[PDB]
């Protein structure tokens, strides 16, 4: 999952650039994508700060 | 040795006999006219029948597809940089980059990062 | 005697499969772990180049 997310963000960057989307639409997308991964990480381990 | 080729000889006997039978079968034949039509018709039906008949394991495929896309993207972008000495774009861009970055010994930076490489998050918290 | 021997064979007929089931998964987990670790390493080089 981590490897897929890492490539997904970079691949989406250029796709958004080519369409002329404003920075706010990119920032909201980045936050929304990060939130899903962070929530999913809560079950795939305790996320205990080790 | 002579006795270790017995199996090969026994298996090869059957090849010669068949080769002789085909000669006789073809020589005993103008029934070829009738014979050809059967195949000529069966081929079309066979072709028609064939035409009528015509977790982790997902993340891995997604990773592969996205990796191919990323490689493609880095290509077609390197090409413009290749022309830096001629375009004057990547010169007008380098001017802006330098102007904005002013707000070195490269070897020094690498050592500075390496000296605390594997403890950044531990030190931050 | 004959039915006792029959039962003896029946017992091992179950024990063998019960044994093999664990080892098959043991191999599969290692294979998947290696593949996932390679996939994780590809993205690092992708980001480094980008």
């Amino acid at each position: 999952a981590l490897a897929s997310f890492q490539l997904g963000l970079q691949n989406t960057a250029q796709q958004y650039v080519n369409s002329g989307k404003t920075p706010e639409e990119f920032n909201v997308h980045v936050q929304q994508q990060t939130n899903q991964l962070l929530q999913e990480a809560g079950a795939q381990g305790l996320n205990l700060n080790d | 040795m002579i006795w270790m080729f017995a199996a090969a000889a026994a298996q090869m006997i059957q090849g010669g006999l068949q080769y002789a039978q085909d000669a006789k079968n073809q020589r005993r034949q103008a029934d070829q006219k009738y014979n050809e039509a059967v195949r000529s018709a069966s081929a079309r039906q066979i072709t028609e029948i064939n035409t009528q008949r015509s977790s982790v394991e997902q993340n891995l495929q997604e990773v592969g597809v996205q990796l191919a896309a990323a490689e493609g993207n880095l290509m077609q972008n390197a090409e413009l940089t290749e022309l830096s000495l001629d375009s004057s774009v990547m010169n007008t861009v380098d001017q802006a980059r330098n102007s904005i970055r002013e707000l070195t010994d490269w070897a020094a930076t690498g050592s500075a990062v390496g000296q605390i490489g594997t403890s950044m998050v531990a030190n931050k918290l | 005697k004959d039915w006792q021997a029959w039962l003896g064979s029946v017992e091992h007929s179950r024990n063998t499969a019960n044994a093999s089931y664990q080892d098959l998964n043991l191999k599969r987990a290692a294979v998947l772990q290696e593949q996932s670790w390679g996939a994780r390493g590809n993205a690092a080089i992708a980001d480094f180049v980008t």
